[PDB]
């Protein structure tokens, strides 16, 4: 939640949601362990991107990541990555 | 009106962006640690003094013998900037299906004798796959349950 | 057991070339005409303090002084530091030495384990500026001829930056190590200390500290410091 | 000596102006690239100001 | 049943002196042209040139009376380079007044007239500006490089001053001239 702010870093702020530095608005957040847990494997987020986002840009593309120098195609093999992984939500976990 | 008027400025712009630095010449002993002929257990430890050692991390990644890399504190592209003090490495032996069980806050099979850790110890993983030297009398290793 | 320095003991404070420049610096220096202790070993190695720097000078005939033990507690509990020259090379190893009450060399002594790292590199006067700032350990030195009886001279020569070390310990006290022929185990060199001063260094054509002015020596040297010139 | 004082006063004023570029005025550095290589421009902006 | 083994890399930082990290690889050095440079951390912009200065082997760079860096040592070939700034100056427009004409001439202070179409970005300009960057009306004054005026050998009174004895005016088609001024 600290990454939803102007000029913050982290993989939510570099790869998913980039607020501009000259932002005018509000950011509102609340704990939702009532409904969003039980795990759940459709709340995803991106781990890999070849360059950072600009302010207010989204991206949907399941291109496998060139993380090995030699290329791979279509199939995740060696040093090939599907960029969307999930959150493991379970109500036994501590807050954070 | 008639006169002379100072209106603008001009400036010649640069063309290149050259980089000069000393010779990368203090190489590190990367050869007698993981290309050696004797390895350890969780029973036995080697605490090594990795210092006065400025050598690369790319062949630790871009070679064809180490399998898995997922790493939170740094991206493999910029290994050049971040420079670490008190570098420590210790060798072990773990069976096959215990890959994904050393992680920040991990409760798998081996959390109590392979020292479960939060993300105080940030760093990547290196996964060499032996296929010939481990194969066939080499029961020298130790473990407690 | 006390003499003065005259102008002895100024060093190069940074790695910047200058020429025909008077420059004003604010570093740890040895003040001009100060009180330096005198230890002669003729018939004497105590556990002297390291406050925020030490000047050392020791002239010889036949190479008796070897090196220096630094550290904090001197009890084989805290990290200690060491330098020994052998007429082969130099060794600077940062072990946790088991210590004795007379650590000379014989005509030798090493109880070193749990170490950190290591490095290998009359007509005499041999000067040394030790310093431990920001987790570093610097050494400045020069050796030079003499023409006198026994005293420190009144010439001018500036000391070069020999070797900086990545140590990172806490340091409080030190002790020298010089040898003697017979081994007596019980179960000649000056020392001045550095203070924060302000100096005015003169650089010549090829760039060498040729003169200096201590800006707190006397009221005439304060006028040279204000006008930034050597003549008033 | 009256002509020499005009040359000396003008040359001293220009040396004071160039030596004022080594002051940080309360910022963490007086070099403008070192602020732009150790901070991000939310609060690197307030150090350049 | 595979002898698996991964090693995690070390703990926290800003902690001690010399560290353990990767290489800092170098580009080849190029001279006589305005470049961005990085010599061991010291960053600037300027023109490099082999110097007739030689200094002591522990010194890395040089400074002058106002603490400006004006020499540097290459950390591989221990050579002493000079540093001079890239060319800058003012741009001044000479007009006879809009209620008389609309033709102008341009002075570029402290350049040669061959260095002008790269000092200004003439290919990145309006074609009506590329008139005043090259041509046949080119004169080298001590005030700079005058472009757009005809250098004659007469002498008149000063009308629009330029500097170091040179003036300009609107004279008879009609054009703008540049002459040494007459004292009487
Ligand atoms: C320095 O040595 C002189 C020797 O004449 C002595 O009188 C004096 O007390 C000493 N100390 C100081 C601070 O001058
Ligand atoms: C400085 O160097 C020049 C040429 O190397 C030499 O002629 C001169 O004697 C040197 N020493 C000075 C100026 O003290
Ligand atoms: C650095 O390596 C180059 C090899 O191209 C050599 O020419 C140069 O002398 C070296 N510099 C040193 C060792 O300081
Ligand atoms: C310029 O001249 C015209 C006629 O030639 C006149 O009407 C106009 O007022 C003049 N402009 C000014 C600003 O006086
Ligand atoms: C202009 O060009 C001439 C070439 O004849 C050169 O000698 C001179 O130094 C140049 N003047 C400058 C660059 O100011
Ligand atoms: C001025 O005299 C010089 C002498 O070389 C001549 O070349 C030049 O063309 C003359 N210019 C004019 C316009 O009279």
């Amino acid at each position: 939640v600290r990454q939803i702010a102007p000029g913050q870093t982290g993989k939510i702020a570099d790869y998913n949601y980039k607020l501009p530095d000259d932002f005018t608005g509000c950011v509102i957040a609340w704990n939702s362990n009532n409904l969003d847990s039980k795990g759940n494997y459709n709340y995803l987020y991106r781990l890999f991107r070849k360059s950072n986002l600009k302010p207010f840009e989204r991206d949907i593309s399941t291109e496998i990541y060139q993380a090995g120098s030699t290329p791979c195609n279509g199939v995740e093999g060696f040093n090939c990555y599907f960029p969307l992984q999930s959150y493991g939500f379970q109500p036994t976990n501590g807050v954070g | 009106e008639k006169g002379i008027y100072q209106t603008s400025n001009f400036r010649v712009q640069p063309t290149e962006s050259i980089v000069r630095f000393p010779n990368i010449t203090n190489l590190c002993p990367f050869g007698e640690v993981f290309n050696a002929t004797r390895f350890a257990s969780v029973y036995a430890w080697n605490r090594k003094r990795i210092s006065n050692c400025v050598a690369d991390y790319s062949v630790l990644y871009n070679s064809a013998s180490f399998s898995t890399f997922k790493c939170y504190g740094v991206s493999p592209t910029k290994l050049n900037d971040l420079c670490f003090t008190n570098v420590y490495a210790d060798s072990f032996v773990i069976r096959g299906d215990e890959v994904r069980q050393i992680a920040p806050g991990q409760t798998g099979k081996i959390a109590d004798y392979n020292y479960k850790l939060p993300d105080d110890f940030t760093g990547c993983v290196i996964a060499w796959n032996s296929n010939n030297l481990d194969s066939k009398g080499n029961y020298n290793y130790l473990y407690r349950l | 057991a006390y003499t003065n320095s005259f102008t002895r003991g100024v060093y190069y404070p940074d790695k910047v070339f200058r020429s025909s420049v008077l420059h004003s610096t604010q570093d740890l220096f040895l003040p001009f005409f100060s009180n330096v202790t005198w230890f002669h070993a003729i018939h004497d190695n105590p556990v002297l303090p390291f406050n925020d720097g030490v000047y050392f000078a020791s002239t010889e005939k036949s190479n008796i002084i070897r090196g220096w033990i630094f550290g904090t507690t001197l009890d084989s509990k805290t990290q200690s530091l060491l330098i020994v020259n052998n007429a082969t090379n130099v060794v600077i190893k940062v072990c946790e030495f088991q210590f004795c009450n007379d650590p000379f060399l014989g005509v030798v002594y090493s109880s070193a384990n749990n170490c950190t790292f290591e490095y290998v590199s009359f007509k005499n006067l041999r000067e040394f500026v030790f310093k431990n700032i920001d987790g570093y350990f610097k050494i400045y030195s020069k050796h030079t001829p003499i023409n006198l009886v026994r005293d420190l001279p009144q010439g001018f020569s500036a000391l070069e930056p020999l070797v900086d070390l990545p140590i990172g310990i806490n340091i409080t006290r030190f002790q020298t190590l010089l040898a003697l022929h017979r081994s007596y185990l019980t179960p000649a060199y000056y020392v001045g200390y550095l203070q924060p001063r302000t100096f005015l260094l003169k650089y010549n054509e090829n760039g060498t500290i040729t003169d200096a002015v201590d800006c707190a020596l006397d009221p005439l040297s304060e006028t040279k410091c204000t006008l930034k010139s050597f003549t008033v | 000596g009256k002509l020499q004082d005009v040359v000396n006063q003008n040359a001293q004023a220009l040396n004071t102006l160039v030596k004022q570029l080594s002051s940080n005025f309360g910022a963490i550095s007086s070099v403008l690239n070192d602020i732009l290589s150790r901070l991000d421009p939310p609060e690197a902006e307030v150090q350049i100001d | 049943y595979q002898p698996y083994r991964v090693v995690v890399l070390s703990f926290e930082l800003l902690h001690a002196p010399a560290t353990v990290c990767g290489p800092k690889k170098s580009t080849n050095l190029v001279k006589n042209k305005c470049v961005n440079f990085n010599f061991n951390g010291l960053t600037g912009t300027g023109v490099l040139t082999e110097s007739n200065k030689k200094f002591l082997p522990f010194q890395q760079f040089g400074r002058d009376i106002a603490d400006t860096t004006d020499a540097v040592r290459d950390p591989q070939t221990l050579e002493i380079l000079d540093i001079t700034p890239c060319s800058f100056g003012g741009v001044s427009v000479i007009t006879p007044g809009t209620n008389t004409s609309n033709q102008v001439a341009v002075l570029y202070q402290d350049v040669n007239c061959t260095e002008v179409p790269v000092a200004i970005h003439a290919d990145q300009l309006t074609p009506t500006w590329r008139v005043y960057s090259t041509g046949s009306n080119v004169f080298q004054t001590r005030a700079g490089c005058l472009i757009g005026a005809e250098h004659v050998n007469n002498s008149y009174e000063c009308d629009i001053p330029i500097g170091a004895g040179i003036c300009a005016s609107y004279q008879t088609s009609q054009s703008i001239i540049a002459y040494t001024m007459s004292l009487g």
